[PDB]
This record gives structure tokens, C-alpha cells and sequence, in this order.
């Protein structure tokens, strides 16, 4: 565990990229294809 | 061996219910979406319901909202539709339809019933 506080910045950046691409994807591909990208709390799962 | 037949129906008094079915055979039923389309006897078509493959997202027209009930069970490989508190303008023909593209909702409809 002693390594992660000198590594937390990259983790915050990657979480920010997930938030941005999730909110783009859930309104681009959202009319059709409802189960994968429909809400946002499953578009996180599909991008992961 | 793609086939779609039906069951149920008959006569219901105004104030009753009816629970239909749809038998599906030949394709892989857990990779399409499925939808009921009705045909009035005055030669006009109308849409009733639809449901995605996993069974969690439904869609309904506003003219019959909150009254019909549609569901799926994957292992049984058949489709349901549950009605309650009917009206008089439901004297028509019903059908059971599969969508065209995989995993999709609301595209076209390629193979109906009878």
C-alpha cells in the first residue's frame, strides 16, 4: 500500500476520463441500444 | 426453422382481463427484442408494446399507458402480454414480431406471426 499516495494523481485523472466519456456515450448511443448504454450507471460498466 | 404462433383470445366482457402468449422457435431468443403490433379490422395498423432482450427496459405508447403488462422469460423461450380493464375499441387482430438487427430496439420487423 505504501506506493499509492505517490500515484493517486493518475487515478484521479483516469476517473475524470471515465466520467467524460461516459456522459458522451450515454447520450450518443441512447435512443437505441438501451441495455448497454441507456442510463449512466451501466455506461460506466460497459466502458469498463 | 423460424416460427411464431400464438394463443389466447376469444370473448371478454367490458371489465375483464386476458393474458396472451407467443411461441418462438428456431433462432436464439436471448439476442433479439420482441414487440406486439395490432391490426384494426378497418384496415389500419397500430403499435402496442416492445421490450428489449434482457427484459429490464420497456416502452409504451401514451394512449394505453399503465394498463398493459409485457414480460419475458429466457429459459421458457416464449413471450407474454397481460391485459386488465379492457375497453370496446380493442376489437382487432394481434401479432407478435421480432426486430431486425441484433440487440436492438425499434428498427424494422422481419418475421411476424399469423
Amino acid at each position: 500500500i505504501s506506493v499509492i499516495p505517490g500515484m493517486l494523481s493518475v487515478i484521479a485523472l483516469m476517473t475524470l476520463f471515465f466520467y467524460i466519456f461516459a456522459i458522451m456515450a450515454t447520450q450518443l448511443f441512447g435512443e437505441r441500444f438501451p441495455e448497454w448504454f441507456g442510463t449512466l450507471g451501466e455506461s460506466f460498466y460497459t466502458l469498463f | 426453422e423460424v416460427q411464431l404462433v400464438e394463443s389466447g383470445g376469444g370473448l371478454v366482457k367490458p371489465g375483464g382481463s386476458l393474458k396472451l402468449s407467443c411461441a418462438a422457435s428456431g433462432f436464439t431468443f436471448s439476442n433479439y427484442a420482441m414487440s406486439w403490433v395490432r391490426q384494426t379490422p378497418e384496415k389500419r395498423l397500430e403499435w402496442v408494446a416492445t421490450i428489449s432482450n434482457g427484459g429490464r427496459y420497456t416502452y409504451y405508447p401514451d394512449s394505453v399507458k399503465g394498463r398493459f403488462t409485457i414480460s419475458r422469460d429466457n429459459a421458457k423461450n416464449s413471450l407474454y402480454l397481460q391485459m386488465s380493464s379492457l375497453r370496446s375499441e380493442d376489437t382487432a387482430m394481434y401479432y407478435c414480431a421480432r426486430h431486425l438487427y441484433r440487440y436492438d430496439v425499434g428498427g424494422a420487423l422481419d418475421y411476424w406471426g399469423q
